C-alpha cells in the first residue's frame, strides 16, 4: 500500500465541493490526488484531492472542479500523487490554472519536470538576511513605509479602495523593469483583470510569445468553485519556488488576492464539518496562512519578492483574516475608504502603516528622520483635528495653526498621479524619485514652503512639479484678476 | 397491470433472467387507472381528484 | 493574402467572399445582419468588401423584415454599420461606402441630410458624383415649390403661455 | 368537495411547551392542516394544532392555539379536514372573533353561511389592477399631502396620545359612507386593556351598532394567547377582508395593530422550532413571513383592500430588519406627532414627515 | 413504447421550502444538482434541486414550485438533468419564473443554468456602449457592453427607474439599426412585490419594449428556491444571445433579496453563519453570477452581457457586507443618494462616489469630447460649494440638466449639454432652462420667427443621430452649422420668451408660468 | 450625534447578531457530539 497508484475508490457522500471516498484497500495518503473515472454526461473533468482520513478505508476530498452530475457509488481512482504543476522556463509566458494546465490556448507547454503544489517550507538555516529598499516611485511607499527587496508586502483595502491600481503601479514601475522572472497569483479576482494584464504584458513584450518571455500567470477567479481558489495560491507559489532554489533567481511574485484563499477554506471548513471559530471561519485559519506565508520567503539560494493584496470585509481591519495577515508581513499598507472619498490617491493611511527597514542601520539617516518627522506631525495633526471639529479652526492656538497648515500641505503632498490611473485622473502620472521625495519633504517641515499655495501640492512629483503648478495657478489668477478689470 | 408490467420487464435486459412477481399496492391519490413500477422505471395510467 | 491575427495573436480566416455571396442572395436587408453575425461567429472578420455588398443590400431590399417595423430607417441603419466599421473594427470607409449612403438619401427624398453627405465625401472622398448632387437639389426644390421644406408643426408660432409642453 | 384527511386519528406522540409531534398511522395529514384533541383531559378549552413541519411519513409536528396543559402522551387527535376555517360573511359585521373564527364577544351565534381557510395564495400576477387609484379618505390632510393607494399599505406611525383610535374609526367611517366598503380590525399582540376600550368607543360612534348594521369587524389575538395564535390572527382578518374583496368586489380596510408585534410572534414561533434566528434575532424566513401576508393586501380587478397598519420601531432603530422589511412593503406613510396634537391641530399630523409614492402627476391629476 | 420516468424514493421530512427523501431500497439513485420532480397528484408534479447527498441514501432537496402540496410519502421520480430552461427569441415578450414556466399576464432551444463563465483569454476590452439615456449617467459615468455596474441606493430611491427606463430607452435604437446590433433585455425581479411587476410589465408594453425584452418574476410570496435561483436563470437567458453574437441586458432586482433567501436556505439547514448571519459562499453566490457576464472576443462572436445588479443600503451605508462583496465583483457603481432625491433632485445620481473603471473605452467619440470637459467644470463646481465664475454657472447650468423623467435620445442630450459647456446658457436663468432645453428639443425658434439660415442641422431631423456619432460635433463637416442654430435659438429665447417670464407679476400669471415649468420639467 | 448615534445602533445589532451564533455553535457541539449508529457488543452478556 506504500503505493497507490490505481487504487480503486467509490463515492460515498457529496455534501457540496466535499466528496466522501470509501477505498477498500486503504485511504490513500492526505493531499493526493483522485479522478472520478466514471463517465457522467459531464463536459469537464473531475480532480478531488483529499483532505481528511474518516477512518482507514473513506476519505474527505474536495473537488477542484464542481461536483455535478456525480452519484453515490462512482468510480474513483488514485493519481499516485499530490497535485503538480509544470516547472521551468517552458512555463514563462504562459497561463496555467490550479491543475497545471495550460489555458491559453497556444500549444504544449513541453515542460522537463512537475513539481507537487504541497511543499515543505524553507528552515531557519535557510533565511536570508539581506536587507535592501525596493524603490517603487511612489512618494508616501518610498518615503514612510519604504518596501524590502526580497520582503513580503501587503496591501490592506477595502472594496473600491485602490488594492488593484496600486499593484499595476507597481508592476508598471518595478516588474517591467525587473531582470529577475515574474509570477502572477490571481485568487479570486475579476477574470477581466487577468485578460487585462495579459495583454498589458504582451504590449510591454514582457511576454514575447515569438520570443523570450519573463512572466507566468496562474489564473483561479471567481467563477472558479472554492476548491479551485484554495489551492491556486499554491500551484503559483510552486513555481516561485522553482526559480528562487533550481536556478537562483530572484522572483516577484505578484498575489490578487490573498483574502480569497482564507475565504476558499473557510466555504470548505463548513463544508467539512468543522465548528466555526469567531466571525465563522475555520479554526485553522492561523495554521492556514503560516503554511502559505513561510513558503514565501528569500532563502540563501534566491529572493522573493512578494506583493499581497488584501482584502477587508465591511471595513473591519480587526476581521480574523487581515488581522492575522500583519504578523506575516515586512511591509504594510492599509488603504482608508474615508481618505479616498477625500480626492487623495493613493488612500494610504500613514499613521496605520509600518516597515521593517525603517531602521537608519537599512536607509539613509536623513531618510528616517524625515520620515520620522512626517508621522510626528500627522499625528499631530489628528489630535487636533478632534478639537478643530467641534470648535473650529479659530479656537486654536498661534503656534497649533501653523502645524495644521503645514499638516495639510503634507496630507495634500502625500497624494500622486499614477501612470496607470490616467483615465480616473485625467492626468499624466509621476515617478518620484527617491531622493527627490526626501528632500522635497524635508523642506516643506522646515517651513521654507510656507509661501506656496496649498492647492500646489495635490496630485503632484517633486518639488518642482508643486512650484509649477503655483507657477500656473498664479498665471491663472491674472486670467481672474485682468479679465475683473476688464469687466470693472 | 399486468401487461404493463411484462413489457416493462422485457425492456430490462438486466432482468432478462429474473421472474415478474406483482404486488399490489393501494395509493390513496390515484381514484381512476392505475400504476407500475418496476427496477425503478415508473408508468402512470391514471388520474386523481378533477 | 497574408495572416491576420486578433487581439491575443490567434489567427482568423480571410475567406470572406462565400459570405459575400450569401450576403448578396438575401431580400430583407435584417437578414444580411445575420450573415454578418454568422461571419464573427465563425471568426471571420468582415472586411470592407463584405461591408460594400451589406450597404448595398441595404439600399436594394424592399423593408427591414418581411413584417413592417415601427421607425425603420435605411439611413439610421447604414451609418451604424459605417461606425462599427470605422470606430470599433478600425476600417475607414471608402468612396463606395458613402455613394451607397448618397444614394438612399437621393431615394428616400431626404434632402437635408443628402447636403451633409455631400459635404462628407467632398472631404473625406475625391468629391460627391455629380448626379446625385443634382438629384438631391431636384429633391429640395420640389418641397420648396410644395410648401414641404420642413415640418409644419414647427412653423405654427406660440408665444409663452400658448406652448402646451408635450 | 372533501379532503380524504378530514377524520383521520393520531395520537400525541410527543408534547414540548406549545409544540406537539402526533402520529398518525394512515398518514400525516399536508402541512398547514388543522387537528383537534378530542381527549378530554379534564381542560378548560378545547385544544387545535396546526401542522407546520412533517418529521416523517407518519408523524407530524405542529403548534398549540392554546395552553398545552394537561395533555398526555398517546391523546386521541382528529383532523378537521383542512386548514384552520374562518367565517366570512355579512353575519361577521359588529362581532369579535379569535384566530379560530369563534365569537368571543358573547353575543349569540353566529350564524354564517360559508367559512373560508387562513391560508390563501395571493392574488396571480394576471388578477392585478390594470391602474393605480386614489383612495378618497374625506380627511383634507391625507387626500392632499399624502394621498392613500387603492390596494396600498400605510403605515400609521405614531403611540397613544394622537388621536390614532380617533382616525381609525373616521376612517372606517368615511370609506363606508364614500365607496361603501368594509372594515376589519386585527389585534396583534393587543393589550387586553386597550381591546375592551376600542370595542366601547366603537359602540359609541355606532361603527358597531348592536341593534343595527355594523361597518366593522373585530379579530383579537391579545397578548395573553400563545404565538401560534399571535402569528395567524392576523391572516384570519385578512381572509375576511379578503371574502368582501372578491364575493362582493367593495374596497376593504384592513387594520393592523401592529405588524411588529405580527413579526415578533412569527419570530417565537419559529424558536420554539428549533430554527436558528438569522441577524439580530428574528426568524430567517423574516422577508417570506410578511411577504405571504402584505402580498395577499392588493388591489385586484374585482375590489381592492387597502391596509393601515400600526408600525412600532424598536428602540428607535430605523434600520433594524423589522421595521426595515417592513418599510419595503409601505406605500404611504402617515406620522402622528404629540407637538402637532398639543398645539390644537386635530388630526395631529405633520404634513412634511409623511410621505407616499402615487404622489406623482402619472398616477393623480 | 411507454413513457417511463425514474422513481428514486420518497419524501421523509418537509422543513418549509427544504425537504429530504428516503432511498426506496434497490433503487436507480439520484446525482448532484439534479432536478427531482415530487409526485404531488398522479398527473401534476412539483420542482426540487438535489442539494446533498447523504452517507445512508438520504437526498437534500431544496423546494421550487407547488411547496403547499408537497407532503411526506409521496413517491419523487428524477430527471437525470441539470435544470435546462426554455430560452431564444421565442420567450420575448413574456413574463416567466426561474423553473421557465410562462406566468399569464391579464389582457426550442434549451439553455443550462449551470454553466461556467467564459474563460481569459476568451473575453476582450469593452468597445461598445450601452446609452442609459441619462445625461449624467452616459457623460460622467460611461456604461460599456459587457460590463456590471452596481446600482446602490436606499429604499424608494428610484435604483428600479434608472435601470427599466434603460431597458427603454433601446426602444427607438433597436428599431433603427440592423437587429444584429439591437440590445435585447431581461428583467429579473427577486423578492418585489407582484404590484411594482405589474406595474413594470405595463409601462414597458406602453413603450412597445416587450419586442426585445423578456421578464423573470420571482414575488416575494414565492418560496426562497425561485428567488435563489431567479438571476441563474435570468443570465442563461441572457447567455443565449452572447454565444451568438448578440448583445443582452440583464438586470437583477435585487442581489440584496437573493442573498436573504440564500441565507434562510442555509439556515433551515443548520450550516455555520457568518459574518450578519450570512452563509460563508454568499460571496461565490454572486461571484458565479456576475462572472457569467462578459463581453466575448471576436473569435467567440463579440456578443456580450451587460449586467445591472440592484444594491439596498441603509441610511447610506455602503460597508455593509453584501453591498462590499457586490462592490468588489462589478466594474463600477452608481450611487443613488437620498438626500438628493428628496430634495428634488432626480435620478439623484451622486456623481462624486460614481465610478466606472472600464466605461471610458466605451464613450463615444462624441460624448468623450463633451464629458472630458465637464468634468472639470462639474469638479470645480463641487469645490466652490456671492461671486459667480464662469465654472459656477456653467455647473450650476449642468445640474439643472441631469434632472430627468424619461431617457432622452442621444442627439437631445448630447446637443443641450455642448449648448451649456460652450456658454449659450450663461444668460439663462436656471429656473428656466428646462423650458429652453424643450425649446430647443421639441421646437424650432429659428423656424418660427423665419431666422433660419442652416442647411441640414435642425433638431427635428432625428437621423443626424448617426452623423453626430460618427464624426463628433466639433467636427468642421457639423460644427459650422450647430454653432448658429444654438446661437440664433439662443437670441431668440432671451429675446422673446425670457424677457416675458421677467415681466410676470399677476398672480394668475404665476401660477400660469410655474405649471408651465413643472410640465418642461417633465418633458425633457 | 447622527454618526454616533449610527454606530450605536449597528453595535447593538452585531451585539445580538454574533452573540446568539456563539451559543448557537456550542449547542451543536454538544448535539454533534452526540455518538449514535448500531452500539456493538454483547447485549446479551448483560
Ligand atoms: N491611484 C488612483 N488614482 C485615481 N483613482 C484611483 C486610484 N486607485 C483607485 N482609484 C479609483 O478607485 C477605483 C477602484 O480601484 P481598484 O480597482 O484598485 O479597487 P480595489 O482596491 O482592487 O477593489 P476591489 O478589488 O474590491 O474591486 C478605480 O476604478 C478608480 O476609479
Ligand atoms: N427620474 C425620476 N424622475 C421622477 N420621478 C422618479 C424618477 N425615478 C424614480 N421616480 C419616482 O420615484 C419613486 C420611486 O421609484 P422606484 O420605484 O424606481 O424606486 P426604487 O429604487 O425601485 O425603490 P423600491 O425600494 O420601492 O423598489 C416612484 O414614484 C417613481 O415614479
Ligand atoms: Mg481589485
Ligand atoms: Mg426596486
Amino acid at each position: 500500500v506504500a503505493d497507490h497508484k490505481g487504487r480503486v475508490g467509490h463515492v460515498s457522500q457529496v455534501i457540496g465541493a466535499v466528496v466522501d471516498v470509501h477505498f477498500a484497500d486503504g485511504v490513500p495518503p492526505v493531499l493526493t490526488a483522485l479522478d472520478v473515472v466514471d463517465k457522467l454526461g459531464r463536459d469537464e473533468p473531475l480532480t478531488l484531492e483529499i483532505v481528511q482520513h474518516l477512518d482507514a478505508h473513506t476519505g474527505r476530498c474536495i473537488a477542484m472542479q464542481t461536483t455535478d452530475l456525480l452519484k453515490l457509488k462512482a468510480k474513483v481512482v488514485s493519481t499516485g500523487g499530490n497535485i503538480s504543476v509544470p516547472v521551468g522556463r517552458e512555463t514563462l509566458g504562459r497561463i496555467f490554472n490550479v491543475l497545471g494546465d495550460a489555458i491559453d490556448q497556444r500549444g504544449p507547454v513541453g515542460e522537463k519536470l512537475r513539481m507537487p503544489i504541497h511543499a515543505v517550507a524553507p528552515k531557519l538555516a535557510d533565511q536570508a538576511a539581506e536587507d535592501a529598499v525596493l524603490t517603487t516611485g511612489i512618494k508616501v511607499i518610498d518615503l514612510i513605509l519604504p518596501y524590502c527587496k526580497g520582503g513580503k508586502i501587503g496591501l490592506f483595502g477595502g472594496a473600491g479602495v485602490g488594492k488593484t491600481v496600486i499593484i499595476m503601479e507597481l508592476i508598471n514601475n518595478v516588474a517591467k523593469g525587473h531582470g529577475g522572472f515574474s509570477v502572477f497569483a490571481g485568487v479570486g479576482e475579476r477574470t477581466r483583470e487577468g485578460t487585462d494584464l495579459y495583454l498589458e504584458m504582451m504590449q510591454s513584450k514582457v511576454i514575447d510569445l515569438k520570443g523570450e518571455s519573463k512572466c507566468v500567470l496562474v489564473y483561479g477567479q471567481m467563477n472558479e468553485p472554492p476548491g479551485a481558489r484554495a489551492r491556486v495560491a499554491q500551484s503559483a507559489l510552486t513555481m516561485a519556488e522553482y526559480f528562487r532554489d533550481v536556478e537562483g533567481q530572484d522572483v516577484l511574485l505578484f498575489i490578487d488576492n490573498i483574502f480569497r484563499f482564507t475565504q476558499a477554506n473557510s466555504e470548505v471548513s463548513a463544508l467539512l464539518g468543522r465548528i466555526p471559530a469567531a466571525v465563522g471561519y475555520q479554526p485553522t485559519l492561523a495554521e492556514d496562512l503560516g503554511q502559505l506565508q513561510e513558503r514565501i520567503t528569500s532563502t540563501t539560494k534566491g529572493s522573493i519578492t512578494s506583493v499581497q493584496a488584501v482584502y477587508v470585509p465591511a471595513d473591519d481591519i480587526t476581521d480574523p483574516a487581515p488581522a492575522t495577515t500583519f504578523s506575516h508581513l515586512d511591509a504594510t499598507t492599509v488603504l482608508d475608504r474615508a481618505v479616498a472619498e477625500s480626492g487623495i490617491y493613493p488612500a494610504v493611511n500613514p499613521l496605520e502603516c509600518a516597515s521593517r527597514i525603517m531602521d537608519p542601520d537599512v536607509i539613509s539617516v536623513d531618510h528616517y528622520n524625515v520620515a520620522q518627522d512626517v508621522v510626528q506631525m500627522l499625528t499631530k495633526y489628528r489630535e487636533l483635528q478632534d478639537i478643530i471639529a467641534v470648535l473650529g479652526i479659530d479656537e486654536l492656538s498661534e503656534e497649533d495653526k501653523l502645524i495644521v497648515d503645514r499638516a495639510r500641505k503634507l496630507v495634500k503632498f502625500l497624494s500622486q498621479p499614477f501612470q496607470v490611473a490616467e483615465v480616473f485622473t485625467g492626468m499624466t502620472g509621476h515617478y518620484v524619485q527617491l531622493d527627490d521625495t526626501i528632500d522635497s519633504f524635508s523642506g516643506l517641515l522646515m517651513g521654507t514652503y510656507d509661501q506656496v499655495p496649498e492647492m500646489a501640492f495635490y496630485m503632484v512629483g517633486g518639488i518642482n512639479s508643486v512650484l509649477e503648478k503655483a507657477k500656473k495657478m498664479a498665471e491663472e489668477a491674472a486670467e481672474l484678476e485682468k479679465m475683473r478689470r476688464a469687466r470693472v | 397491470a399486468r401487461r404493463v408490467a411484462e413489457e416493462l420487464h422485457k425492456g430490462l435486459k438486466e432482468l432478462a433472467d429474473y421472474t415478474l412477481v406483482l404486488k399490489t399496492v393501494v395509493d390513496r391519490t390515484i381514484v381512476k387507472g392505475f400504476a407500475v413500477e418496476l427496477a425503478g422505471q415508473y408508468v402512470n395510467k391514471a388520474e386523481g381528484q378533477q | 493574402a497574408a495572416k491576420k491575427y486578433d487581439l491575443f495573436g490567434y489567427e482568423v480566416d480571410t475567406n470572406t467572399a462565400p459570405w459575400i455571396e450569401k450576403i448578396k442572395k438575401c431580400k430583407y436587408y435584417d437578414e444580411a445582419g445575420e450573415v454578418l453575425v454568422n461571419m464573427n461567429v465563425s471568426n471571420c472578420p468582415p472586411d470592407i468588401a463584405t461591408y460594400n455588398a451589406t450597404l448595398q443590400c441595404i439600399y436594394q431590399s424592399p423593408s427591414k423584415q418581411s413584417t413592417p417595423v415601427d421607425n425603420e430607417s435605411k439611413f439610421c441603419a447604414m451609418m451604424d454599420l459605417l461606425e462599427e466599421m470605422q470606430h470599433r473594427n478600425r476600417l475607414k470607409p471608402n468612396e463606395e461606402s458613402w455613394t451607397w449612403v448618397m444614394k438612399e438619401c437621393v431615394k428616400s427624398g431626404q434632402f437635408r441630410l443628402g447636403y451633409c453627405i455631400q459635404q462628407v465625401m467632398e472631404t473625406e472622398c475625391k468629391g460627391c458624383p455629380a448626379d446625385l448632387v443634382k438629384a438631391n437639389e431636384a429633391n429640395a426644390q420640389k418641397a420648396k415649390t410644395e410648401g414641404k421644406e420642413h415640418p409644419g408643426h414647427l412653423s405654427q408660432q406660440a408665444g409663452l403661455f400658448d406652448v402646451k409642453v408635450e | 368537495p372533501v379532503a380524504d384527511h378530514k377524520g383521520r386519528v393520531g395520537h400525541v406522540s410527543q408534547v414540548i411547551g406549545a409544540v406537539v409531534d402526533v402520529h398518525f398511522a394512515d398518514g400525516v395529514p399536508p402541512v398547514l392542516t388543522a387537528l383537534d384533541v378530542v381527549d378530554k383531559l379534564g381542560r378548560d378549552e378545547p385544544l387545535t394544532l396546526e401542522i407546520v413541519q412533517h418529521l416523517d411519513a407518519h408523524t407530524g409536528r405542529c403548534i398549540a392555539m392554546q395552553t398545552t396543559d394537561l395533555l398526555k402522551l398517546k391523546a386521541k387527535v382528529v383532523s378537521t379536514g383542512g386548514n384552520i376555517s374562518v367565517p366570512v360573511g355579512r353575519e361577521t359585521l359588529g362581532r369579535i372573533f379569535n384566530v379560530l373564527g369563534d365569537a368571543i364577544d358573547q353575543r349569540g351565534p353566529v350564524g354564517e353561511k360559508l367559512r373560508m381557510p387562513i391560508h390563501a395564495v395571493a392574488p396571480k400576477l394576471a388578477d392585478q389592477a390594470a391602474e393605480d387609484a386614489v383612495l378618497t379618505t374625506g380627511i383634507k390632510v391625507i387626500d392632499l399631502i399624502l394621498p392613500y393607494c387603492k390596494g396600498g399599505k400605510i403605515g400609521l406611525f405614531g403611540g397613544a396620545g394622537v388621536g390614532k383610535t380617533v382616525i381609525i374609526m373616521e376612517l372606517i367611517n368615511n370609506v363606508a359612507k364614500g365607496h361603501g366598503g368594509f372594515s376589519v380590525f386585527a389585534g396583534v399582540g393587543e393589550r387586553t386593556r386597550e381591546g375592551t376600550d376600542l370595542y366601547l368607543e366603537m359602540m359609541q360612534s355606532k361603527v358597531i351598532d348592536l341593534k343595527g348594521e355594523s361597518k366593522c369587524v373585530l379579530v383579537y389575538g391579545q397578548m395573553n394567547e400563545p404565538p401560534g395564535a399571535r402569528a395567524r390572527v392576523a391572516q384570519s382578518a385578512l381572509t375576511m377582508a379578503e371574502y368582501f374583496r372578491d364575493v362582493e368586489g367593495q374596497d376593504v380596510l384592513l387594520f393592523i395593530d401592529n405588524i411588529f408585534r405580527f413579526t415578533q410572534a412569527n419570530s417565537e414561533v419559529s424558536a420554539l422550532l428549533g430554527r436558528i434566528p438569522a441577524a439580530v434575532g428574528y426568524q430567517p424566513t423574516l422577508a417570506e413571513d410578511l411577504g405571504q401576508l402584505q402580498e395577499r393586501i392588493t388591489s385586484t380587478t374585482k375590489g381592492s383592500i387597502t391596509s393601515v397598519q400600526a408600525v412600532y420601531v424598536p428602540a428607535d432603530d430605523i434600520t433594524d430588519p423589522a421595521p426595515a422589511t417592513t418599510f419595503s412593503h409601505l406605500d404611504a406613510t402617515t406620522v402622528l406627532d404629540r407637538a402637532v396634537a398639543e398645539s390644537g391641530i386635530y388630526p395631529a399630523v405633520n404634513p412634511l414627515e409623511c410621505a407616499s409614492r402615487i404622489m406623482d402627476p402619472d398616477v393623480i391629476s | 413504447f411507454f413513457k417511463t420516468t425514474e422513481m428514486i424514493g420518497y419524501v421523509h421530512s418537509i422543513d418549509g421550502t427544504i425537504a429530504t427523501l428516503i432511498p426506496a431500497p434497490g433503487n436507480p439513485g439520484v446525482a448532484y444538482n439534479t432536478i427531482i420532480q415530487i409526485q404531488v397528484s398522479p398527473t401534476t408534479f412539483a420542482a426540487g434541486l438535489v442539494f446533498n447527498l447523504e452517507k445512508d441514501g438520504r437526498i437534500g432537496i431544496i423546494l421550487m414550485d407547488n411547496i403547499t402540496e408537497v407532503q411526506s410519502g409521496q413517491k419523487v421520480m428524477a430527471t437525470g438533468q441539470l435544470l435546462h430552461i426554455p430560452v431564444g427569441a421565442g420567450v420575448l415578450g413574456k413574463v416567466v419564473n426561474p423553473l421557465g414556466h410562462e406566468v399569464p399576464v391579464g389582457l426550442s432551444t434549451l439553455g443550462k443554468v449551470d454553466t461556467g463563465a467564459p474563460n481569459i483569454v476568451s473575453r476582450s476590452p469593452v468597445n461598445y456602449n450601452l446609452l442609459t439615456g441619462f445625461k449624467a449617467v452616459d457623460t460622467m459615468i460611461p456604461i460599456g457592453r459587457g460590463q456590471r455596474e452596481l446600482i446602490v441606493g436606499d429604499r424608494q430611491t428610484g435604483k428600479t427607474s434608472i435601470a427599466v427606463s434603460t431597458i427603454i430607452n433601446q426602444v427607438r435604437i433597436n428599431q433603427q439599426i440592423l437587429s444584429k446590433n439591437a440590445v435585447i433585455s431581461i428583467y429579473v425581479s427577486i423578492g418585489q412585490r407582484c404590484s411594482n411587476v405589474a406595474r413594470i410589465h405595463r409601462l414597458l408594453q406602453s413603450y412597445g419594449a416587450l419586442r426585445y425584452t423578456t421578464v423573470m418574476a420571482a414575488t416575494a410570496a414565492e418560496p426562497a428556491g425561485l428567488q435563489y435561483l431567479a438571476p441563474y436563470a435570468g443570465v442563461t437567458m441572457g447567455e443565449y444571445f452572447m454565444n451568438r453574437g448578440r448583445h443582452c441586458l440583464c438586470v437583477y432586482d435585487d442581489l440584496s433579496k437573493q442573498a436573504v433567501a440564500y441565507r434562510q436556505i442555509s439556515l433551515l439547514l443548520r450550516r455555520p453563519p457568518g459574518r450578519e448571519a450570512y452563509p460563508g459562499d454568499v460571496f461565490y453566490l454572486h461571484s458565479r453570477l456576475l462572472e457569467r457576464a462578459a463581453m466575448l472576443s471576436p473569435g467567440k462572436g463579440g456578443g456580450s452581457v451587460t449586467a445591472l445588479p440592484i444594491v439596498e443600503t441603509l441610511s447610506n451605508d455602503v460597508t455593509a457586507y453584501i453591498v462590499t462583496n457586490v462592490i468588489s465583483i462589478t466594474d463600477g457603481q452608481i450611487y443613488l443618494d437620498t438626500k438628493l432625491f428628496t430634495g428634488g433632485q432626480r435620478p439623484a445620481v451622486n456623481i462624486g462616489l460614481s465610478v466606472s473603471r472600464v466605461g471610458s473605452s466605451a464613450q463615444n467619440a462624441a460624448m468623450k469630447g463633451v464629458a472630458g470637459k465637464l468634468k472639470g467644470i462639474l469638479a470645480e463646481y463641487r469645490k466652490l460649494a456671492q461671486v459667480q465664475t464662469i465654472p459656477m454657472i456653467r455647473g450650476a447650468r449642468f445640474v439643472a440638466l441631469f434632472n430627468q423623467k424619461q431617457p432622452s435620445y442621444f442627439m437631445n442630450a448630447i446637443v443641450s449639454l455642448y449648448a451649456c459647456l460652450n456658454g449659450y446658457l450663461d444668460d439663462v436663468k436656471v429656473q428656466y432652462v428646462k423650458f429652453y432645453e424643450y425649446l430647443l428639443v421639441h421646437r424650432d425658434l429659428g423656424i418660427m420667427y423665419g431666422t433660419a439660415k442652416n442647411k441640414f442641422f435642425y433638431m427635428y431631423v432625428q437621423e443626424l443621430n448617426y452623423l453626430i456619432r460618427f464624426f463628433t460635433l466639433n467636427s468642421p463637416i457639423l460644427h459650422g452649422e450647430l454653432e448658429e442654430m444654438l446661437k440664433q435659438h439662443t437670441h431668440l429665447f432671451l429675446q422673446h420668451y425670457q424677457s416675458k417670464m421677467n415681466a410676470i407679476k399677476s398672480e394668475k400669471d404665476v401660477k400660469a408660468l410655474k405649471n408651465l415649468l413643472y410640465s418642461c420639467k417633465r418633458a425633457v | 450625534q447622527q454618526r454616533t448615534s449610527s454606530l450605536y445602533n449597528k453595535t447593538r445589532q452585531f451585539g445580538i447578531t454574533a452573540a446568539l451564533i456563539e451559543i448557537l455553535s456550542a449547542m451543536s457541539s454538544l448535539e454533534g457530539n452526540a455518538m449514535k449508529g448500531v452500539r456493538r457488543n454483547k447485549f446479551w452478556e448483560g
